[PDB]
C-alpha cells in the first residue's frame, strides 16, 4: 500500500525539530517512516547524499505533484539575497519557493519557521523571516514551540491524511487542539498564582512545595500552547514549569527569545 | 584528475559541503565548507548574563544541553560561583544520558547506512546471521525470528515502490564488504537503537523539563526542587523512575553498540590505516563532583604530535594554559577580521564575498591551539584517558579489541587508532564508560539528598559596573566545546562560542595549515567520483554538526 | 475415606476454600466455599441509580471495568436509555483491552505454577530450550540468550535463599510433567507477559482515566468529550496514542500465549479428559455496535447437555427467555432466604451459623437457568461461538489444534474440550479474537468521529414515584454477570448481582445438586493429600474470583 | 538479602495488587526479584493451602522485627470477625499477630485506610480500618481506590532506603502524595476561577475541557496527587483529564458517602 509523500527541508535549523520526532511514541519515527507517510527528502536521515539526494527531491517533487506535504523548519534568511543559508550553491528560500509550489499542505514546524523565532531575534543578523513571510499566497500551517511536542506535528499530518484537511486552525493558522488556549489558562499551578503562593528563587520552600512560578518570570500568561496538559515525552508529569522552572514563552513571538527569563508577564 | 563536491552531505546535523581534488582515484586536496549562518553570538549580546544559556542552547538541538551548560559554567566562571553539588550532579545526570543518546543515534542513524547495504540484507539467512552472534554477544534480541522480521519489514518497504529515506543510496557499491547476513544484522541493530536512544532521552526529560532543550538550568545552579517529602516537586518517587530508565541503557551499549563497533573494524580493517585528521588532540576534564567545579571524574589533557607518554594534564577549568592557547582565525572564513583572535576579544562580523579555493570558504572559523591544528572528540578524548592511564577506558578498549581479534586473528594497537575507525572506536569507549557516569552520578545525588542536603541554587549577584570576563568548558559529545562571556555593566558585552566542530571542520587557517576533515581525506581512494561514497565516511566519523561549528 | 481442606487457595483473587473427600487416592466428593463478604448488594441500595456504578465497581479489581459496565447496562435498561454509539465504541474499547490483561495474567501469573516447575528450569540447555520452538512461534524473544538471562535469574533467586512466592511450592510433585527446557520457556514467558499485560492497561487506561477502577461511564454512555480539535479533551492526538497501545499487543497473544495453550495440552493429554463441570453452558452477546443496544460483534446462547447443534441463540440484552430463567438459591450458603429467588425479588441476609457439610458451607450463592445448573466462562463463551458457526472461533481453535497436532501427532475434538484443558483453551481463543476486536472497534470509533457525530452522553431522567426494573448483561472474563436493579421513588429499593464466578463456585443448590467447581473435582486423582496440586488445577482452570463471587 | 513484606488480603477487591502490575518504577518483577522480599501474598504464591501457611509462620519468625506488614481491604468486626475467614481463623486475628513482629505497618487502599466502600452506606459487616483494629500502632496511610501504585512503592522505598518512613500528615498519609488537596493543584482551576464549567457530559464546555466543580467535582476536598502524579505514566491520565469528576474515592465522608454530581464545599 502507498503512504503519503513528505519532504522536509531544513533551513536556518538547530535540528531540535527533526530530533523531537525521535522522542515519539504515536508513532515512533520508525513507524512514521515505515508505515505512516513515505519521507522522500530529508537530509538528517538520507542514504543519498550529495548529487544522488538531490536527484531523490527532483523525483519526488515531479512525481508527487500536488500530493506531499511539505515541512520547512529554520527560519529563512533574506539579507543579502539568501546567502546566509546555500544548499547545492542555491540559496534555501530557492528550494523552498520550488517545492511550495506542488505542496498539498505546508507546515512550519518550530518557532524559528513559524514567527522567525530564535533566529530572527535582537539585531536579526541574517534578516530571517517565517516561512509564512516567503510564500504570501499559501496557507502555512504552525506549529510553534522550540521545539515542538513532536505529537502537535504528527497528530496535525494524521488529521490531513485520514480525514483528508487540515485540523481546526486558530487565526494565526496554528491547530486549536495544541495551541487554542493560554498556558497559564490550564496550568496546575493556578491554585497558587490564585492564593499569592509564590517561588520567589529557585531553591527556597515555596520552589520546593510547588508553587506558582509566576514571580520567577513565568511567561505561561502570555503564552498560547498544550506543554501543561500534552506536556513532553510521554513519561508523565514532564513540563518546565512541572521541572520547576518558569515558561519562557518559546512558542509565542514577542515573548520567547525577546523578554529575560525573570521579566514578568502581563496577566489580563 | 577530478573536482568534484558533496553538497549537502547528509546523515549529519546541519548544512555542509565537501569538496574534493581526485588524482589518480585518490583524494588529494579537500574543503569542508559550513554553509548556514545564524550570528548566535551577535544575538545573545547585550543581555543579561543570567538569559544566555536559553538562547544559546539553540546553537544545536542534536547536543542539546551541551551550549546550555556551557553558557552557564561560562557566566559561573565571571561571577565566581561555586554551584552546589547536587545541581552538579543533576547536570552531570543529564549531559551523561544525552550523550548516550546522541553516541546511539550517530552510529546507527547517522553512520551505519556508510557501511552497510540493505539490499544485500534481503538475500541473507535469518539463521545464518543470528548463528554468526554466537560467543560474541549475550544481546537477547538476535534471534532468527526476529532477523527474519526485521527482513520483512525491508521486503515490504522495497515492494511498495517507496523506498524514501533509502532511495538511490550506495546498494552494491564496491567498498560495501559486509556479507548479506551482517548487513540484516545492522538493520535490526539499527531499529533496535532506537528505542535504547529513547529510554536515555526520558532520563534528560525528567531532570530537564523536555527534550530537545531543556530547561532546568540556572547560572547559580539548577531549577529542580529537591524534597523527597514534596507533592510536586524532585521527590524520591520522581527518583526512582529516573532511575529506572538509567538501568535500561547498559544492555544495549554493551552487548550491541559495543559489539557492532569490533565487527565493523573487522570487515574493514583498512579503514584503520587512513583518516588520520592531525597529530595533536585536546580534552577538558568532565563531570564535576565537589562543591567548588572539580573533581573530575574524566579527564582531560593535551596530545602534542601523536605522543601519549608526555601528553599535559588538565585536572581543572580554569587551567590558564588552557584558556590562553586558544584563539581564531578568520582568514578564509566568511569574516571580516582575519588574525587570529583570542575568544574575550573576539569579533563576528560576517563578510561573504563567495567561494575561493584560495580565500574564503567557510561559515566555521579556523581553531588553533598555541598556533596548532587540534583534533578534539571522542578520539582525543579516549587518547588522552589512555595517556592518563585510565584503567576503566583501557579495559573497555580491550574488550573492543578481543571481539575484534576473536572475529579476525588480529590485534589492533594504539597507531591504528589515529584513523576513520579509532574515532568510531572512541566514540563506542565514550558511550560504555558513561554507563557507569549515570550510576555513580545517580547513587552519589540519592547519598546526598539523604545526608540532608536539598541545595540546588546560590542566586548571583551580578555588579552594576566593571568588567568581568568567564569561560565555560565541556566535554560534548563532538569534543571540547567552549563559551566565552565578558560582562560589562551588567550585561553581556561579547560572546563567543568556540565549538568542537568548529575545530574539526574549520578550514585552513591564518598560516594555511589544515585542519581535522580537510586533512583526514587526503589519500581517501574513490572507486567512483559519481559517489564518493569513501569520502563521507571519513567525514561521518567526526559526527559534524554545522549548527554548532558556524552558530 | 480421607479429608482434606485447601484454605487458603492462592493465586486466585479473594478468599477461597475447598474441601475435598479422597477415596483411594481419587477425588469423590468436594466442597467449593467462599469465606469473605461484603454486602456490595446491601451498600449500593437507596442511592440514586447514577451512582451505583462507582461502588459497585468496588465488587472486584481484577476484573475491574465489568462491574461498572454491567451497572450502567442495568440502569440504563431500566430506564429505556438507548446509549450512544461513540460510548459503545470506547466501551467496548475498555472491555476488550482489559479482558486481555486479564486472561494473560491468569494464564501466566495465576495458573502457570501448576503445571511448571521452576527448579527444573535450572537443569534446563537454553539452546535445546531455543531449537524446541523453531517452526512452533515466530515470536522475537525465544533465542538461548533471552533463556539463560531468565535462567541466571532463577538461580540467582534460588542462592539468595529468599525464594518469598516462589517459596515451598509444588517442585519435583508426581503431576509435574513438563521437561527441564520447557519450564525454563514457561517462566520467561511469565516475565515477558508482565510487559504485555501493561501495554493493554494502557489502553484501558487512556479512555478511562485509571485502571484498576475506571472513571469514565456513566448512566446514559461516557465522560469522554470527543474533539478532534480540542485541548484537554480525547483528540486525535490522545486517539493516536491509544491505537499505538493496541497495536503492541497482538504479537505476544498469536505467538506466546496462542503457542503455550498448545504447548501445555501436548505435554498434560489427561487434562483433556477430567475436569468437566457441567452439561450446560451460557453466555451472553457482547460488543454492541448499533445506536440501539445491540448489534452484537460476539453471539450469545444456550447449550444444554453439551449439544451444540440444537443450542439456542441469544442476540439480544432484552431477551426475555434468558431473563426469565435465572434464580439464585441460599439453601446451602449462609443466607436467610433459601427458595430459589429471581433476582428482581433477590435478598440478601446474612445468616452465618458455621460450616456443616449437609447444611450452609459458602457465601457464595447458588444460581440456576430454568432450575439447571450451568457453567458460564470462557469454555461456555468458545462452545456457544462454535454451535453459531463462527468461523473466526473456529480457525482459532484451529490454529491450537494444529499446533497441538504438530506436537502430538493427534487432534483434539469438541468432546475433550469439556474439561480442564478445555477451559484454558477457551481462554486462549477469546483473548485471541480480542485482537480483531478491538482493531475494529478503535476503526469503527474514527471513521464515527469523522462522519461528524461527537455525541457520547445521552442525560437520563429518573421518575420519582413509580417502580421499574432494569438489567445489565455482560460477557466478563470469568462468564455471564447480570446486575438487577429495582427503582422506587427514583432510587435503588434492590439490587442483585449475579456473577460470573458465582454461577460456577456456588454450593450445592435447592435441590442438592452439584454445580461446577464441586463436579469438576469428582475423579480427580491425588498423588499425595498434602499437597493436592491436582485439585487446584482444575479449581484454577475457572480462573476464581470470590470477591465476585460472593460481593 | 531483600527487605522482606508481608501481604495480607482482608475485605478487599484486590484493586490494590492489581495497581502493582501496573507500575514501572519498579515493575512487579523488578519489585519481586531485586527490591524486596515478598514472603507471603496469596495472590501471586506457588504454595497454597497448609504450605502457604508454613510460609507465613516461618517468616513471621525468621524476619521478626524485620518485615513490612501490608493490608488490603477492611476488618469485619459484627459478629467476631466471621465475615472474613482465612484457614479457619477471623483475619482480624491473623493481622493481629502479624502486626506484634512489624518494622512497619501500612494500610494500602481506602478500605484499610478508613473503611472505605466496604464501610459505607449500613456497613454490614462492621468494616473498620486498620488503624483501629491495631490501636497501639503507627499505620501509615496510603489511600485511594486504588492508589498510584508509586505512592505505595516510594514509601516502601523511602523506608528501605533512608531507615524510616516519609513525612507523614495527622491522618498518617506521605505528604509527597496527600499533603495537598486535588483542586489546589488542577490544571483546570483557571476554568473554575473564570466561571468557565462543564454543565453535563458532552456539552460544549465539557467538549472544551472546562472545570467539572458543577458535575460534582470533589477536588475541591479531597487530598491527593491524582492532578499532578497522575495514573498508568503515560502521560495526562487522571479522572478529571478524561472528563469525569473527582469523586473523592481518597478521602473520608466523601468518597462513597457523597453522589457523583453532588458538589463540593469550596474552602
Ligand atoms: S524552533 Fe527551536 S528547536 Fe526548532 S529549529 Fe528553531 S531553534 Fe531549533
Ligand atoms: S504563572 Fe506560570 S506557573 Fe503560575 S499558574 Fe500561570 S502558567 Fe502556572
Ligand atoms: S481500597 Fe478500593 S481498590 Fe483497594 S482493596 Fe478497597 S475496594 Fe479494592
Ligand atoms: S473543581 Fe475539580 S476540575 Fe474544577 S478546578 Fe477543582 S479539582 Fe479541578
Ligand atoms: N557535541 C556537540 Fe555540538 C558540536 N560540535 C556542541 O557543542
Ligand atoms: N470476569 C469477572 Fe469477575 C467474576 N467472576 C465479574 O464479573
Ligand atoms: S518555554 Fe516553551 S516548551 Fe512550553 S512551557 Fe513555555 S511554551
Ligand atoms: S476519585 Fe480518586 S483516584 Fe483521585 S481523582 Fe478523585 S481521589
Ligand atoms: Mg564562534
Ligand atoms: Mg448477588
Ligand atoms: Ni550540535
Ligand atoms: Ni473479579
Amino acid at each position: 500500500p502507498q503512504r503519503p509523500p513528505v519532504i522536509w527541508i531544513g533551513a536556518q535549523e538547530c535540528t531540535g525539530c527533526t530530533e523531537s520526532l525521535l522522542r515519539a511514541t504515536h508513532p515512533t519515527v520508525e513507524n512514521l517512516v515505515l508505515e505512516t507517510i513515505s519521507l522522500e527528502y530529508h537530509e538528517v536521515l538520507s542514504a543519498a547524499f550529495g548529487h544522488q539526494v538531490e536527484e531523490n527531491k527532483h523525483n519526488a517533487l515531479e512525481k508527487y505533484k500536488g500530493q506531499y506535504v511539505l515541512v520547512v523548519d529554520g527560519s529563512i534568511p533574506l539579507k543579502d539575497n539568501g546567502i546566509y543559508c546555500m544548499v547545492a550553491g542555491e540559496p534555501i528560500v530557492d528550494h523552498i519557493r520550488k517545492a511550495a509550489e506542488g505542496a498539498a499542505a505546508i507546515i512550519a514546524i518550530g518557532s524559528c519557521s513559524a514567527w522567525g523565532g530564535v533566529a530572527a531575534a535582537g539585531v536579526n543578523p541574517t534578516g530571517a523571516v517565517s516561512l509564512q513571510e516567503v510564500l504570501p499566497g499559501k496557507t502555512v500551517i504552525n506549529i510553534p514551540g522550540c521545539p515542538p511536542n513532536p505529537h502537535n506535528f504528527l497528530a496535525t499530518v494524521a488529521h490531513i491524511i485520514t480525514y483528508g484537511k487540515p485540523p481546526k486552525l486558530d487565526d494565526k493558522n496554528r491547530p486549536t487542539f495544541a495551541y487554542g488556549r493560554l498556558i497559564h489558562e490550564h496550568c496546575e499551578r493556578r491554585p497558587h498564582f490564585d492564593a499569592g503562593r509564590f517561588a520567589k528563587e529557585f531553591g527556597d520552600e515555596g520552589h520546593r512545595e510547588g508553587w506558582c512560578l509566576y514571580h520567577l518570570g513565568c511567561k505561561g500568561p502570555e503564552t498560547y500552547g498544550n506543554c501543561s496538559t500534552l506536556q513532553f515525552c510521554d513519561v508523565g508529569g514532564v513540563w518546565p514549569v512541572a521541572i520547576g522552572h518558569p515558561c519562557y514563552g518559546c512558542n509565542e513571538e514577542g515573548i520567547g527569545f525577546h523578554k529575560g527569563i525573570h521579566q514578568l508577564a502581563n496577566v489580563e | 584528475s577530478q573536482r568534484i563536491t558533496i553538497d549537502p552531505v547528509t546523515r549529519i546535523e546541519g548544512h555542509l559541503r565537501i569538496d574534493c581534488e581526485i588524482e589518480n582515484g585518490v583524494v588529494s586536496k579537500a574543503w569542508a565548507s559550513g554553509t548556514m549562518w545564524r550570528g548566535m553570538e551577535e544575538i545573545v549580546k547585550n543581555r543579561d548574563p543570567r538569559d544566555a544559556w536559553m538562547i544559546v542552547q539553540r546553537i544545536c538541538g542534536v547536543c542539546t544541553t551541551t551550549h546550555a551548560l556551557s553558557s552557564v559554567r561560562a557566566a559561573e566562571s565571571a561571577l565566581n560561583i561555586d554551584v552546589p553539588v547536587n545541581a552538579q550532579y543533576i547536570r552531570n545526570i543529564i549531559l551523561a544520558a544525552h550523550t548516550t543518546h546522541d553516541h546511539i543515534v550517530h552510529f546507527y542513524q547517522l553512520s551505519a547506512l556508510d557501511w552497510v547495504d540493505i539490499t544485500s540484507a534481503l538475500q541473507a539467512d535469518p539463521t545464518k546471521a543470528s548463528e554468526m552472534l554466537k560467543g560474541v554477544s549475550t544481546w537477547h534480541l538476535n534471534s532468527p525470528e526476529e532477523f527474519t522480521k526485521v527482513q520483512n519489514k525491508i521486503k515490504d518497504l522495497v515492494a511498495s515502490g517507496q523506498l524514501g529515506i533509502f532511495a538511490n543510496g550506495y546498494w552494491g557499491h564496491p567498498a560495501m564488504k559486509l556479507p548479506p547476513e551482517v548487513n540484516l544484522i545492522a538493520v535490526a541493530h539499527y531499529l533496535q537503537a532506537l528505542e535504547c536512544q529513547r529510554d536515555a532521552n526520558r532520563v534528560v526529560a525528567l531532570l530537564g523539563g523536555k527534550t530537545p532543550h531543556i530547561q532546568n538550568l540556572a547560572v547559580g545552579g539548577v531549577a529542580n526542587p529537591i524534597n523527597l517529602d514534596g507533592l510536586g516537586v524532585l521527590n524520591l518517587e520522581r527518583l526512582m523512575y529516573i532511575k529506572s530508565f538509567i538501568d535500561k541503557l547498559s544492555d544495549f551499549v554493551e552487548q550491541v553498540y559495543k559489539v557492532d563497533t569490533a565487527v565493523i573494524a573487522a570487515f574493514y580493517p583498512e579503514w584503520l590505516t587512513r583518516g588520520k585528521g592531525a597529530v595533536n588532540y585536546l580534552s577538558v576534564p568532565e563531570f564535576p563532583t565537589d562543591s567548588k567545579n572539580g573533581s573530575f571524574l574524566f579527564p582531560g589533557g593535551y596530545i602534542e604530535n601523536a605522543d601519549l607518554s608526555s601528553y599535559r594534564p588538565i585536572t581543572s577549568h580554569s587551567d590558564e594554559y588552557l584558556i590562553k592557547g586558544i584563539q581564531e582565525s578568520a582568514k578564509h572564513s566568511w569574516y571580516k577580521d582575519e588574525a587570529p583572535q583570542a575568544p574575550w576579544e573576539g569579533t563576528t562580523i560576517p563578510a561573504y564575498d563567495g567561494w575561493s579555493d584560495d580565500g574564503k570558504y567557510s561559515w566555521v572559523k579556523s581553531p588553533t591551539f598555541y598556533g596548532k591544528t587540534v583534533e578534539v572528540g571522542p578520539l582525543a578524548n579516549m587518547l588522552v584517558k589512555l595517556a592518563a592511564g585510565r584503567e576503566s577506558t583501557q579495559n573497555k578498549l580491550n574488550e573492543i579489541v578481543a571481539i575484534y581479534q576473536k572475529l579476525t586473528g588480529n590485534t589492533l594497537e594504539v597507531a591504528q587508532l589515529h584513523s576513520t575507525l579509532g574515532r568510531i572506536i572512541g566514540r563506542t569507549v565514550h558511550c560504555c564508560e558513561l554507563q557507569d557516569i549515570l550510576q555513580n552520578q545517580y547513587s552519589a545525588l540519592i547519598t546526598n539528598i539523604g545526608k540532608g542536603d536539598h541545595t540546588t541554587f546560590v542566586k548571583p549577584n551580578i555588579p552594576a559596573t566593571g568588567e568581568f570576563k568567564g569561560v565555560g568548558f565541556l566535554e560534548a559529545p563532538r569534543g571540547m566545546l567552549s563559551h566565552w562571556m565578558v560582562i560589562k555593566d551588567g550585561i553581556i558585552s561579547n560572546y563567543q562560542a568556540v565549538v568542537p566542530s568548529t575545530w574539526n571542520s574549520g578550514p585552513r587557517n591564518f598560516n594555511d595549515d589544515v585542519g581535522p576533515y580537510e586533512q583526514s581525506l587526503v589519500g581517501t581512494p574513490v572507486a567512483d567520483p559519481n559517489k564518493p561514497l569513501e569520502v563521507v565516511r571519513t567525514i561521518h566519523s567526526f559526527d559534524p554538526c554545522m549548527a554548532c561549528a558556524v552558530h
